[PDB]
């Protein structure tokens, strides 16, 4: 788990998962590359005539300890010359005030050395160690909000982490929002970018609202305008913590640093209840809970509406077919989910956990292959079929829109009245 | 809105902390200067001067913009998205100076050393010293206490 | 040429060293070797080829 | 900590003080001269201890 | 539960989660309901629990009165690393605690 | 010899932030009284808010409509952003109707003048299709403070309507509250103070006859103590 | 005075005692209405005078050394005994402007104090943080050793608060990441020696 | 309703002493509980009025820091003991109080040659220890009017206008609650009067003060 100075800029330096892992998994760093044998070609300014000229040395270990590379802080003349003659030069692994001449290459950035969070630190250089690999381990350990916030404070890298991101929608092709919907958004791709057979209309359907990895809540968000025109690549919809194209993790908050009758002491946190109130920090857990059909021996377990030795009342959040209407208020025991095992039947209903009341967000009914589906399944799919079916006449409506302005200007340029036309409907 | 015990900085050694708080203070005053302009609804060309001095304002930063190259459009909609303050922006190993941060709290007229004389509500008395506060963004984990219950 | 999404938020930068190169496209290792694993290569040096 | 913060605090001594050397006749003299205000908490004073 | 900093109580005081004190003293509640003759069944003494009556709440704030038990908070390195304090009922799902301790 | 000093003026800074000085004042009397008042102002201003949320065809709260901007969620989010004077109102389904494609602001609130929306310029919504179109039922309610509706679901033991969405009550509707001790010239004793009390609101009341309902509500308190 | 009380009041009359103290502490605390500021980190004043002259000293070793007349382990000797001493020379001025504070007499007159700076106050109050912890946010982080432990000659004459220099920081992060292992490591073996203790008992 | 806010149950007046002695007051509003708390303390702190003894023409005092032969005192201890001289009077704005005293033992409050208008407090309380039989005691003290504590600097002997009846007082906000509620707030008051008024006289007497100050709002 030791660090060598062979790492000087080569990996995450303070990046480190904590327990028996201690030590054991690193990370890449920013801007050092790698060779085609799995070797740190770590880019550096190729210090020509002891400018360092653009020629990025992404250099090796062996090449690192063969070459005498300045710090990229190092201030330099216009020409590229340094300033100073004994430049603190990294040198065969060994750093010192080297002579300008002894230069061979140059540091390539500040945060190459650095790893991505790492890159993240505000001020890190007026700071300390530990408490930085900290508070590293807790922005993986960060929790998704509600409501996103720009630090206001940045580093530069947190709009390119986001864009890095993905997560949030960015533009296949450049052109304009041609049709903004709360879950279609069709942005007019230009004819520059539009391929020959390539309509020019650009859809993407953003993620909104759905369960992640530890169930947690994951919405891209729209966040722009019908018909705004946009360069290829341009964030699209802000997606889940990610707004403004920047990366939005913190809630800038005015706070002093005192402590306040004992309230505050030992990093009590000190609270306005107004943003209690404003919910300026509130979430949402999403955890599917599935209930499976298993074909039992006496029959296969009977998920069915119809359950004995149950009320009515405890019926209300299911549907006829059994199933918890979509957004259905639920109780922590309900019976989300009547099912039935033989016993003649023992009630096999997949209740809704204790302690686990709220809304019936979705029930994704997957029968197995061979096993039909109800008509709550049935109606999914055909909700499904509906917007696919909609994406899909939208194209087709493109095409047709195409086709039919083709006909009627041949038509126009063949004396066929426009007038009429017009008058005429388009079939 | 929050409080800290000021205990834990020379523990932690991570003035870092100190520094946000600072230029978060800065930055939301520069900000709220624009924003004061905005609700003043003066002029485009009197808020374009603020906005372009601000993002103007340092010295040998890398970044170099003009609002001028902004539409007026343009300039309006800036402002509208910065209207709760002004982002700014300093890489590791490109922090602002500390003159940067005095500078920034200037033209957000803010206190240059960010310890404010503000009175404690429940005590209804000033704070005996200049208390450091000011604007910091920070962080929850999921960590929730129903999972700790 | 100043990118629309660029113009629309200008933080003002503390950064004063030129940032010359350009911050790498993060997905580069998991891209490369997926693409190494994917593709039908005639050298053969990696892959399934 | 803070409660050792605070016993500094009240232990600080100010020279020059908000009312330097006066006379509290006891712990509610001072009590009140200091939660008016009337004097720095950080003054040296003679008090009867009893 | 987590244990929460209750800088206002007392050394004797114990900041207790009062969901998870209605959680811990559920059949001495009952008891005391039954006692209180209010409780008839011990069913419907679940369901009064489950109702969280102010009766059933204010029952609940008499039987804390005075009647601690343990508590404890890990590592056990010493033997103070588990006490109990006298527990006061605290509206929520936290463990205050007392300054020193 | 306590001389009472009395509502001097309400220069209102704007509709929801103005100004108002009392005077002349005993010597730090002032300072406690701004105080309390400031405290007991902040503390339960008697106001209005929306609380339930009624809007047709919508299920699941965490939820959104073709056509329309944002989600069910995000639709309360924004509602959260009303201030407005009703009058002689505690509980009131208020409708907003809105059509085509463009933003619902708050005139688009098909409106009674039993409420008196604040700054109708306020947006509400962002239909975005010629198509789309919007209309629900907002339950407006009278209150004080900020109350979570978490707790009136419990509350309310009946069935919520499926889609019966509550949302929270912060029906204080002070903004900010500041006060200024200045000095009182009255005659020679210069202990007459001026003290200038800064409220900002949300605009739903004025500053005159909040600071009536907050002496009230003080005095109602201090007969205890005067009782002793 | 609490084991006095302990003493003296023996068990419940100290405990009571204590219990205002308590209450006593957070309320002067909270009144006592200090803070923290980065300004507050007053660098010293001749550090810089300070390092230069180190650095003349590391010079002038470093030409015996050139010029033979300095073992190249007596030069890693001399530089390192030259950076210590430098270190020492700045936490103690370091110490020395924050600790006292001038003040005018209520005659006017003017008098070094105990100085309120919260950093110098926190000190000499002692509630929190090191003199050591001092010199390296505002004095110097000082020459710090190879990770192998070899002292690293280069002493970081910077401060925490002035900031790092990326070789000084890299420097110091070998020997944070030792700490955490070391740490990481050492949180076993106890539990094994109780275990055996107990289970003997 | 809206606006009912709660209206403190009468808990108890701890008497624990005639000038000390504990308020209980539960439930109080939140926070407005705390409110009044400090505001009351504020008023008590200021707007006890009352008579103190300012300038005393003692015989022969020429120094305001000396030691007084015969008497176990100093002239400066003598100052501090004309301040503390506690009484209830009735009826005088200012009055020159005469102290007759002599002879070798303690000056109690009661060896001040005064006349009626005057109730001391506790004239047991020592004016002085007059140590020698040879000693004899004569003074005059301006016990005038006036409000609060007001310093003698604030300002014939001058003495702290500690105008102020009351020699301490303290306020804790304790928590209730209310049926199911919980979050109500429960109001502990420590007063330490200066004798020279009832405990709960005192308090409706400060509250009677605010209120009339508080009309020009109602």
């Amino acid at each position: 788990r030791d660090v060598h100075p062979t790492h000087y800029g080569r990996v995450c330096p303070i990046e480190t998962p904590e327990g028996p892992n201690i030590g054991l998994i690193n990370s890449l760093s920013v801007y050092a590359q790698t060779n085609e044998y799995g070797f740190l070609e770590t880019p550096y300014r190729k210090v020509t005539d002891g400018v360092v000229t653009d020629e990025i040395h992404y250099l090796s270990a062996i090449e690192e300890g063969n070459y005498v590379i300045a710090q990229a802080n190092s201030n330099l003349d216009e020409e590229g010359h340094f300033v100073e003659d004994l430049v603190t030069c990294r040198s065969k692994g060994e750093s010192s005030l080297f002579s300008r001449d002894q230069v061979d290459y140059m540091d390539v950035s500040t945060q190459q050395v650095v790893s991505v969070g790492a890159s993240l630190i505000p001020f890190l250089e007026h700071d300390d160690a530990n408490r930085a690999l900290m508070g590293a381990n807790m922005q993986r350990q960060a929790v998704p909000t509600l409501r996103a916030d720009k630090p206001l404070v940045g580093t530069g890298m947190e709009r390119a982490v986001a864009v890095d991101s993905g997560v949030t929608a960015v533009a296949k092709r450049g052109g304009v929002v041609q049709y903004v919907d709360a879950s279609r958004i069709v942005i007019k791709v230009n004819e520059d970018e539009m391929y020959p057979g390539e309509a020019g209309i650009d859809i993407y359907n953003l993620t909104k609202y759905t369960r992640s990895n530890q169930n947690t809540c994951i919405n891209q968000m729209p966040c722009v305008s019908l018909g705004e025109p946009v360069e290829r690549g341009d964030v699209l919809a802000d997606g889940p913590s990610t707004d403004l194209g920047e990366l939005a993790l913190g809630q800038n908050m005015r706070v002093a640093f005192m402590p306040w009758n004992g309230y505050n002491f030992e990093d009590s946190i000190l609270v306005s209840e107004r943003v209690v109130q404003e919910d300026r920090f509130t979430t949402i857990h999403i955890q599917e809970l599935a209930c499976v059909s298993r074909d039992t021996k006496l029959g296969p377990e009977e998920i069915t509406a119809d359950i004995p030795n149950v009320g009515e009342a405890a019926l209300s959040k299911l549907d006829e077919s059994g199933i918890v209407y979509i957004g259905a208020e639920v109780t922590g025991g309900d019976i989300l989910v009547g099912k039935v095992t033989p016993k003649d039947v023992k009630d096999s209903s997949l209740r809704v956990p204790n302690g686990v009341s709220g809304t019936v967000i979705d029930v994704q009914v997957f029968t197995r292959d061979g096993v039909e589906k109800d008509k709550r399944a049935l109606e999914i799919e055909e909700m499904q079929l509906k917007q696919a079916k909609k994406d899909l006449s939208e194209e087709l409506q493109i095409l047709e829109a195409g086709l039919f302005s083709r006909i009627r200007a041949v038509l126009v340029a063949g004396g066929v009245e426009a007038e009429k036309l017009d008058k005429l409907p388009r079939d | 809105d929050i409080v800290l015990n000021p205990l834990g900085v020379p523990s932690r050694m991570n003035i870092g902390q100190i520094l946000e708080t600072h230029l978060g203070m800065a930055a939301k005053g520069i900000g709220d200067k624009i924003n004061a302009m905005l609700k003043q609804q003066q002029e485009v060309a009197k808020l374009r001067e603020f906005i372009q001095r601000a993002y103007d304002l340092g010295a040998d930063v890398r970044q170099k913009v003009d609002l001028s190259t902004f539409s007026d459009e343009e300039v309006m909609r800036l402002a509208e998205n910065l209207r709760k303050g002004m982002p700014i922006a300093t890489p590791v190993f490109d922090g602002a100076k500390e003159a940067e941060i005095k500078e920034l709290l200037k033209l957000g007229d803010l206190p240059t050393s960010g310890q404010i004389r503000l009175y404690d509500g429940r005590t209804g008395e000033q704070f005996e010293r200049p208390v450091t506060v000011g604007y910091m963004y920070m962080l929850k984990l999921n960590h929730l206490v129903d999972d700790k219950m | 040429v100043y990118s629309y999404t660029e113009k629309k938020r200008i933080r003002k930068d503390f950064g004063k060293r030129p940032q010359v190169l350009d911050v790498p496209y993060l997905l580069s290792i998991q891209l490369d070797s997926f693409q190494k694993f994917i593709e039908q290569d005639p050298e053969g040096q990696y892959g399934l080829e | 900590q803070d409660v050792v913060l605070g016993l500094y605090y009240m232990t600080r001594d100010c020279v020059n003080a908000k009312g330097e050397g006066m006379v509290l006749t006891g712990p509610k003299e001072a009590e009140r001269l200091y939660r008016s205000g009337l004097a720095s908490l950080h003054a040296r004073v003679k008090v009867r201890i009893t | 539960s987590v244990i929460t900093v209750g800088p206002y109580l007392r050394l004797h005081q114990c900041g207790l989660p009062k969901k998870m004190a209605l959680e811990l003293f559920k059949p001495f509640i009952y008891g005391k309901l039954e006692l209180r003759g209010l409780a008839t069944t011990i069913k419907a003494a679940k369901k009064m629990v489950e109702r969280e009556e102010a009766v059933v709440w204010d029952i609940l704030d008499e039987v804390i009165r005075e009647h601690p038990v343990l508590l404890n908070r890990a590592p056990t390195l010493h033997r103070l690393g588990i006490q109990a304090f006298e527990p006061v009922l605290i509206e929520g799902k936290a463990i205050q605690l007392h300054p020193l301790v | 010899e306590f001389l009472k000093p009395r509502l001097v003026d309400i220069e209102q800074v704007s509709s929801t932030h103005a100004k108002v000085t009392l005077e002349p004042l005993e010597r730090g009397f002032g300072h406690t009284l701004g105080n309390a008042l400031r405290r007991i102002l902040l503390s339960s201003m008697p106001g209005c808010a929306v609380t339930e949320v009624e809007i047709d065809g919508v299920l699941h709260e965490y939820s959104t409509k073709e056509g329309v901007q944002e989600d069910i969620l995000e639709i309360l989010l924004n509602l959260k952003g009303l201030a407005v004077r009703v009058q002689g109102k505690d509980e009131v389904i208020l409708t907003l109707n809105k059509s085509g494609i463009g933003p619902v602001t708050a005139a688009d609130i098909t409106h009674d003048g039993d409420v008196e929306i604040v700054k109708p310029q306020h947006v509400i919504c962002h239909l975005t299709d010629e198509n789309a179109s919007i209309s629900m039922r907002i339950k407006v309610q009278r209150g004080r403070g900020y109350v979570p509706a978490s707790t009136r679901i419990h509350s309310e033991e009946d069935e919520r309507p499926i889609g019966r969405l509550l949302v929270d009550a912060c029906y204080s509707p002070v903004e900010r509250i500041a006060y200024n001790v200045e000095a009182a010239r009255v005659e020679q004793r210069t202990d007459l103070d001026k003290l200038v009390i800064e409220m900002e609101t949300n605009g739903t009341i004025d500053p005159e006859e909040a600071i009536r309902r907050a002496a009230t509500i003080l005095a109602e308190q201090l007969e205890a103590f005067v009782d002793l | 005075m609490l084991n006095t009380c302990y003493r003296i009041l023996g068990l419940k009359p100290t405990v009571i005692f204590a219990d205002q103290i308590m209450y006593t502490g957070f309320a002067y605390a909270a009144r006592s209405g200090a803070s923290v500021g980065i300004d507050d980190m007053v660098i010293p004043e001749k550090k810089h005078e300070i390092i230069s002259e180190a650095e003349a000293e590391v010079a002038e070793i470093q030409e015996q050394f050139q010029s033979g007349l300095v073992t190249a382990g007596e030069r890693y000797n001399k530089v390192i005994d030259i950076w210590a001493a430098a270190n020492d020379r700045v936490s103690k001025a370091m110490m020395d402007n924050l600790q006292t504070e001038t003040v005018i007499n209520r005659d006017g007159q003017e008098e070094k104090q105990v100085s309120f700076n919260s950093i110098y106050m926190m000190a000499d109050s002692g509630a929190r943080g090191s003199a050591a912890q001092i010199r390296q946010l505002a004095g110097m982080r000082g020459l710090m050793a190879k990770p192998d432990g070899s002292i690293i000659e280069t002493p970081i004459t910077a401060n925490f608060r002035e900031g790092l220099n990326v070789l000084q920081y890299f420097i110091s992060t070998h020997g944070a990441r030792k700490g955490l292992a070391d740490t990481a490591l050492k949180t076993a073996n106890s539990g094994y020696l109780t275990r055996r203790l107990v289970d003997v008992a």
